[PDB]
């Protein structure tokens, strides 16, 4: 039997004897050379800044020298030729929710099983006996099922961000962004294999759905941008602040808040607004860190400000246009809905809280000059 | 009330229609350069979705953190561990800690280069384990500091590490060879030899000397980790399974794998020998037999025998590596200790016990390594008062210490019980100093991979105590190094005391 | 001086600090990368410091392009003026056209000396990354361990000291 | 300082002589003697049967004599006295959910915590806009408010039984029923609590639903039953089972299930149901713990199951009326609201589901003849 | 996205609320038997909902689970105790774990009695915390019986313990005390007296001689259970405010506190002591100090002064309860080891280095305990072949041993070198025997509250054998028996070796 040093009398004698009589320096913080973004230091931060090890070469390193292996050519492990960003300090960030590891499992491990609870009472209590049957046949299994390929796609274009972003803080966040893009997508299917099971002759298989989203006319334009910001943006940052400030802020919004969570109520379905709620909190915690790496950190960077913001702006006009092309075939998508469902007055409304919500939150942050009615226009021209 | 029977819907069941999740466009290809082409259709092991990922490693941080914060902190485990081993964990938390991070790069870039949905899900959750990895190993570090016998090193290692040799060579293994190359190579680096190789086995050896050493907060947290390993080696198997089918296979796996496996060995065969050999009072077992077993038999045989049907075969360098492995770790601790004031943390001459252990296991130790241990410490290396670092040995008997350009990993030829070869050329008006054929072929076949700048080119013409006052490499005293030459409670040396020695160090090639 | 802060970072931050055009800022920045970067740098004199320095002329150019350039060159024209996509694809084209991999090497060192951010907009160039890079591995890793050492460091030309 | 026996070198050194070679009994399973209810005995029936210390006297009890101290008088402890029901052993019953203390906090606590994120997401996205002013501040305000005095009296209606259970596992299925009940008031209380903090001028006093409930019309026979079933009834078993096999399953399930989960969705009120969701899942769980008790246990009693039956069925009569005079009074609420919200065929379509929902569930399981047209036409004399 | 901060309701602003809750109708009135008045405006200290109450303690659940599944097991912690505190245990776990059971039911009455929404909205968190507290014992005996090194009894206990005298003194003080009778009596019982004079203390000091004992398993749930505990004094110091204001106060209260003490302190007194200096090898503190810091001090000085303004007093017996006190564990230590077999543990005789320090903390003690323990020891009452029990000598000295009608506490008046009351009369054809003043009061004036069985009345005419046998209390090799008189892992005492000496129950009272 193993014998262990912290309870064999023998060993442990022998470990107590060599033990100085008190601690060989008071300093008993980890991180306390951190720079805290709050009052004191926090543990998120403390297990995390610094973690990457770049050089002094890459704004904010503490380290020196170059790499050890670099590419075949001789690009570097990180370098500041993977982002036309600049900044003083790469590990400025910080999520405002403070999110290691840890405490991320920990949230989404609760909804999961929760997620379970409600699904195992709502199939008891036969709620679904009034859902209309259309809006679930159509509308839930092509047309939101459709939406999980979105959500993936916007998933997937943060793959090269994990590779290259440029410190510990902002690649935790990034990662923690697109896990919650691949989740949602995953959740679109949870629900479909959901009423596969509880609706006789309801079919789970992603092919209906599938075909809507790769040929079908409602999210053309939505594809066609997704296919963009995934795989011909090779700029991590360009990636991350046009998904998440531009595109899903946008149509994302539009479709999962204005038209799914505000219409499927109308069709006795609280099934998927179950799942649209975890959409929508997960939109709104990446908003608060995508905010601080762009706004706070980058576009209000103390040397770079002028030039984050021009960067941005122009990155803002380039995946603009692609995302009113998406919500305006989107808009197609009401015209298949059942008489009296909506009417253009609620859809344009609709239309300004997202586009209000947009310059509010992102636009004003870098001065970029959106014109509110030039868009909602642009975006009912395509109405049915 | 109510009627149907309550029901809900697993992992498994949406896992199903993952790999559907992708759809085709004509630039839905990787961003990386690659010989290779992976499979779309390849599968994963694991049928994960992020909800269930989330839950199963959450119970996990429940039981570790539980145990860490009530009875591991009532019991003082952070306290009642052997000095030496609080000195070694310092390095193996913050090196491994390194490595975790870096792996979340790699499986990023990993994710990216997989077609299939499945494969890239599969490299996803390794995504996510890393950066829990990371974490982990911050928080191991994060704890010795808040409640051990002594925190410095432990609380700045991210920026301590930078002082010192061992960290360019660690870097070399776990950060840039996991993210640097071909993503297959990477792959290689990662997965293939370094998880199944050596970190896997390592992980757990840990816990076992951590246990020997009176640490009960390594293993709470180190076995949480492993539990995690195994859908790592799954994402390695995969990824030679996906790119198998394809011509490039036959061409480029093998040397990527063999240079791979040469890039991991040459830093762990030393290294993790040194570490546990001369980092613990209590010994669990002798690295040769370790070695052997880990890399000859379990890894080198088994393990890579079951990709045999993809083509892979053992490393062409394998012999290599196991003739050079016998006395490379003993080699490497002189050097170590030598450079002392150049670390952040402790260390200790092997005391009479150990030196028969040594003798023991490994007949000739003493006649080498020993009587030199012993000289050193004649000459007063554990004084502060002596006015003597080992360093002034190697120069007065014309010792010289290069450092490899390929692997960063320090070497002293002209002393060395092991490999003893060295090999310089000069080009272009920069001259580079290797220890082995293969390195060597590495960099004449590839120079502009290999520029890495070492400690005696960045530190040439300066003295010691300013290069460690300028890399923060004191206690918060401001005046005692974090580094010593013994893990004593007093007699600790101080800047002034390196000052006074009057250490100037020189870029050794320069005598060619 | 040291290692974060020496006579040379500050001597170069202050040559920095005079460029006032995007052209001169461009032509000392990738002047600078063939004189110090890559195994085929001019000289070896700055080798404790030119990553940095570097870094340093790269903000410089940067922010001089951005003032410079409309929004659609910003993002399609190299800082010399040259048409991104047009150098992307004739230099992915030589490398395509490298007869062996000595040729091949000199290709994408080279380009990455000439074009590497913010001179060329980093999503051609990391394209390019992606498609020279994997010629070059094409080429050099067949058959890599048939030419003996004693050959291969003839090949690539280094006096042997020993 | 303190010396530990565990680590301490010479006080563990006289432990470790001290030890035996081996255990001195090899069953090492606490609660062997406890007869599985499933394959293996499982935790929570190891740490839960027999922790009460009956006597044989009171079916199933393993100890003997008299309780040590009685009340004045002489009435027991606990006694076959304060329930009319009879059984072949108390300790028969276990919660098919199989919860003790650990994992039904754990639950609740995942509840809580994304209930909280939740909440922070729905402000943030501002999806209160879209909500019906009248729905929020008449319907939600006033009558769901006054609904939490429902659920607070029956959650009252449990004290008793707390104190009077005859089982250890009797006691904590029925203490979380109860618990639930005082969570899903809270949970109304606190959605006015978050409708008063992003809705200028919104009261989240109580005031207003708590004179709905004491003095308005449409809760008025809601209020006299559950004043009934918590303050007139002395008998534990009567109350668990008439509280929610008959009372709580009738207009219980109606009133949150057929009328606010069935209407809140048509007044852009997705808020509600996400509380609703709890209160469903929360009723789903505790009907198979009083479906096992009711009726696996007693009403199918080897020696009491006709016994137990015919009381069962004299409770259910007893309750079923001032349960209809509930719904009844409630279907009041129907002329409030807007016109075109719902119709008389909806609503009876919703009357049916509840009533067929509890003939299948409860009604049945003890021969109980419900005639579903005469309760339902019952009702709607109520409505037209 | 946005358009508004984001935004959340605490557990305090819904509190804010809770008081509304409750409303008014002739029937709405406590459905229990009770002299006083709770004001219907009374207050709770700690504003929480459900939702938070269960937030908090599922923090304290994965903290402590985590230490009990991880580190401890890893550490065998179950088995490095004391053989006599494993032993200890098996009875400080159950019979704890009987209170917290008869606590829930306690708090059910006391959330009906009270009429203020609040008040029992708090007396409502404690019925919860104490189905906290009934599964952490069940678990500590439960982790016991699973990894320690002698389950029986651990894993047995609730049926195990109906064998012998001891069990039913606990059901008096901490089941019937606290359900049976006016509800504030049982609040006294419970609160009052209970949770802040003895179990309070006493969960924190048993986690003391658990960590001197070698066992980190209690002191991992005890100190668990202890952060709920100050929730449960504000609720009893609540039930004292809810009835102050109303004349029922000053003709009752005192009366009920002061019947409510002497109830606790009667089985407190001699039991915790016994179970703390016999139970345990390595000792902390001598009972007679701890008796009087917690019990005169603390909570008769302090924590009652503190309800001096409502009108109360310190127990009128509380001096006697001092005079009886001194020797009070000691008699009965004598007894419970002399009526081994009847038990589920394990006893041993006090050691040479016990015997010391028993004479030293307590003069006297040698010449009489002393005497008697190596008497026994002489006569062979460990040795399973020697034909003696302790009982016998007791029989052989004519020293009878008597169970208090009301009380259940054993006691032997004529040997005893404590109290030597014995009060013996004759009702309707029955006897009653009597140990002190105020348990004779309580019977003289409520003879129908205080009917229990004794053992000797139930096993009167009974051989030993037959009665341990028919109550299972044996091991699973069904030979062995669960109780011993010595704590070594042999020579164990079976059924037949109590079957041979035909030892037949007599009841003492049918000899006047
Ligand atoms: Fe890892
Ligand atoms: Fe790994
Ligand atoms: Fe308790
Ligand atoms: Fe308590």
């Amino acid at each position: 039997e193993r014998r262990r040093g912290l309870t064999d009398p023998e060993m442990a004698a022998v470990i107590l004897k060599a033990l100085p009589e008190a601690p060989l320096d008071g300093n008993n913080k980890m991180g306390y050379f951190v720079t805290p973004r709050w009052k004191r230091l926090t543990e998120y931060e403390a297990l995390t800044v610094y973690a990457q090890p770049n050089a002094d070469w890459i704004a904010g390193g503490l380290d020196w020298g170059d790499w050890t292996q670099k590419f075949h050519g001789g690009r570097p492990s990180w370098g500041n030729e993977t982002t036309e960003l600049r900044t003083v300090d790469w590990f400025k960030h910080r999520d405002p929710l403070r999110r290691w590891h840890a405490p991320y499992v920990k949230d989404k491990a609760e909804e999961w099983r929760y997620t379970d609870r409600f699904l195992q009472g709502y199939s008891a209590d036969g709620q679904i006996r009034a859902m209309n049957p259309t809006w679930r046949d159509e509308f839930i299994n092509r047309y939101w099922g459709a939406f999980l390929f979105n959500e993936y796609g916007l998933f997937n274009a943060h793959s090269q961000g994990a590779r290259e972003a440029l410190s510990d803080v902002t690649r935790v966040s990034l990662a923690f962004w697109g896990f919650d893009k691949i989740d949602i997508a995953q959740m679109i299917q949870l629900e479909r294999g959901f009423l596969a099971k509880i609706v006789p002759g309801f079919d789970e298989s992603t092919a209906v759905p599938k075909a809507e989203w790769t040929n079908g006319e409602v999210y053309k334009s939505a594809r066609l941008a997704v296919e963009g910001l995934w795989q011909e943006v090779f700029d991590w940052n360009e990636s991350a602040f046009s998904v998440h400030a531009v595109y899903d802020a946008l149509f994302g919004q539009f479709v999962r808040r204005e038209f799914f969570q505000r219409l499927a109520p109308r069709f006795g379905d609280n099934l998927t607004p179950f799942f649209i709620n975890q959409a929508q909190t997960y939109f709104q915690i990446a908003k608060q860190g995508v905010q601080d790496l762009y706004y706070n950190c980058l576009g209000d960077d103390p040397e770079f400000s002028d030039y984050n913001r021009t960067v941005m702006r122009n990155w803002t006009g380039k995946w603009l246009e692609p995302t009113i092309a998406a919500l305006r075939d989107f808009m197609g998508l009401f015209a298949k809905l059942p008489a009296g469902t909506t009417d253009k007055e609620e859809i344009t409304a609709s239309l300004y809280r997202v586009v209000d919500d947009w310059i509010e939150d992102y636009a004003s942050r870098i001065d970029f000059k959106a014109d509110r009615d030039q868009i909602v226009k642009a975006v009912l021209a395509g109405l049915k | 009330a109510a009627n149907r029977a309550p029901t809900s819907v697993n992992a498994q069941e949406v896992h199903r229609w993952l790999q559907s999740f992708n759809w085709d466009f004509k630039n839905n290809r990787t961003k990386y350069a690659t010989k290779y082409k992976m499979a779309n259709e390849t599968k994963e092991q694991f049928k994960l979705i992020a909800k269930e990922y989330a839950r199963m490693e959450a119970v996990k941080d429940e039981r570790q953190f539980g145990s860490l914060q009530v009875a591991l902190t009532r019991l003082n485990a952070g306290v009642r561990v052997h000095p030496k081993w609080n000195e070694t964990m310092k390095v193996v938390s913050n090196f491994l800690e390194v490595g975790e991070y870096n792996a979340i790069a790699a499986t990023g870039m990993l994710w990216d280069s997989a077609q299939a949905a499945e494969q890239k899900n599969g490299y996803l959750a390794q995504v996510l384990d890393e950066i829990r990895h990371t974490h982990q190993c911050a928080y191991v570090n994060y704890y010795f500091a808040k409640n051990g016998q002594d925190p410095a090193g432990h609380n700045d290692a991210r920026r301590t590490r930078t002082i010192g040799p061992l960290w360019k060579g660690m870097k070399r293994v776990f950060s840039d060879g996991f993210i640097s190359g071909d993503a297959v190579e990477c792959s290689l680096n990662l997965q293939l030899v370094g998880e199944a190789c050596f970190t896997n086995p390592l992980i757990v050896a840990v816990t076992e000397w951590a246990a020997a050493n009176g640490d009960e907060i390594t293993p709470t947290v180190f076995l949480s980790i492993e539990t995690d390993e195994l859908r790592h080696m799954a994402n390695g198997y995969q990824t030679v399974v996906s790119i198998a089918n394809d011509p490039a296979s036959a061409k480029y796996l093998n040397t990527d794998l063999n240079n791979a496996f040469w890039t991991q060995q040459k830093y762990f065969t030393p290294v993790l020998g040194m570490l546990f050999e001369y980092g613990s009072k209590f010994k669990v077992e002798p690295w040769v037999k370790t070695w052997d077993r880990w890399v000859y038999e379990d890894w080198g045989g088994i393990w890579i025998g079951r990709l045999g049907k993809y083509g892979v075969e053992s490393p062409r360098s394998l012999k290599d590596a196991k003739q050079d492995a016998y006395w490379a770790h003993h080699d490497l601790y002189l050097l170590a200790y030598a450079l002392w004031p150049t670390g952040f943390f402790r260390l200790a001459l092997p005391d009479q016990e150990e030196m028969e252990w040594f003798e023991a296991n490994y007949p000739g130790w003493y006649d080498h390594y020993g009587k030199i241990y012993e000289e050193w410490r004649a000459r007063g290396c554990e004084d502060p008062s002596s006015g003597f670092i080992p360093l002034m040995w190697f120069i007065e008997n014309n010792h010289p210490i290069y450092i490899d350009r390929v692997s960063q990993v320090p070497f002293c030829p002209s002393l060395a019980k092991g490999a003893s070869t060295l090999r310089v050329h000069e080009y272009n008006g920069e001259m580079h100093t290797f220890s082995d054929q293969w390195g060597e072929r590495m960099w004449l076949a590839e120079p502009e991979r290999y520029e890495c700048q070492n400690i005696f080119e960045q530190y040439e013409g300066r003295e010691l105590s300013e290069v460690i006052a300028e890399l923060h490499g004191l206690r918060s005293d401001g005046k005692t190094l974090i580094a010593q030459p013994h893990v004593r409670g007093d007699k600790l040396w101080t800047l002034d005391d390196i000052k006074r020695l009057n250490c100037v160090f020189k870029n050794p090639v320069k005598a060619f | 001086l040291g290692i974060h802060s020496n006579d040379t970072r500050d001597a170069w931050v202050n040559k920095i600090a005079h460029v006032n055009t995007l052209e001169k800022a461009a032509e000392m920045l990738k002047q600078f990368r063939m004189d110090h970067t890559t195994p085929f740098r001019n000289s070896y004199e700055l080798d404790n410091d030119y990553l940095w320095i570097e870094a340093k002329l790269e903000e410089k150019v940067a922010v001089l392009k951005a003032r410079a350039f409309n929004e659609v060159d910003f993002r399609h024209k190299t800082a010399f003026g040259e048409d991104a996509k047009s150098v992307l694809d004739g230099t992915v084209a030589k490398m395509n056209a490298a007869k062996d991999k000595w040729e091949a090497e000199k290709i994408h060192i080279g380009f990455r000396q000439a074009y590497k951010p913010p001179i060329m907009p980093v999503n051609y160039f990391l394209d390019g990354e992606r498609q020279l890079g994997t010629r070059l591995m094409e080429l050099r890793n067949l058959n890599y361990y048939d030419t003996p050492l004693e050959e291969l460091r003839k090949q690539r030309g280094v006096r042997v000291v020993h």
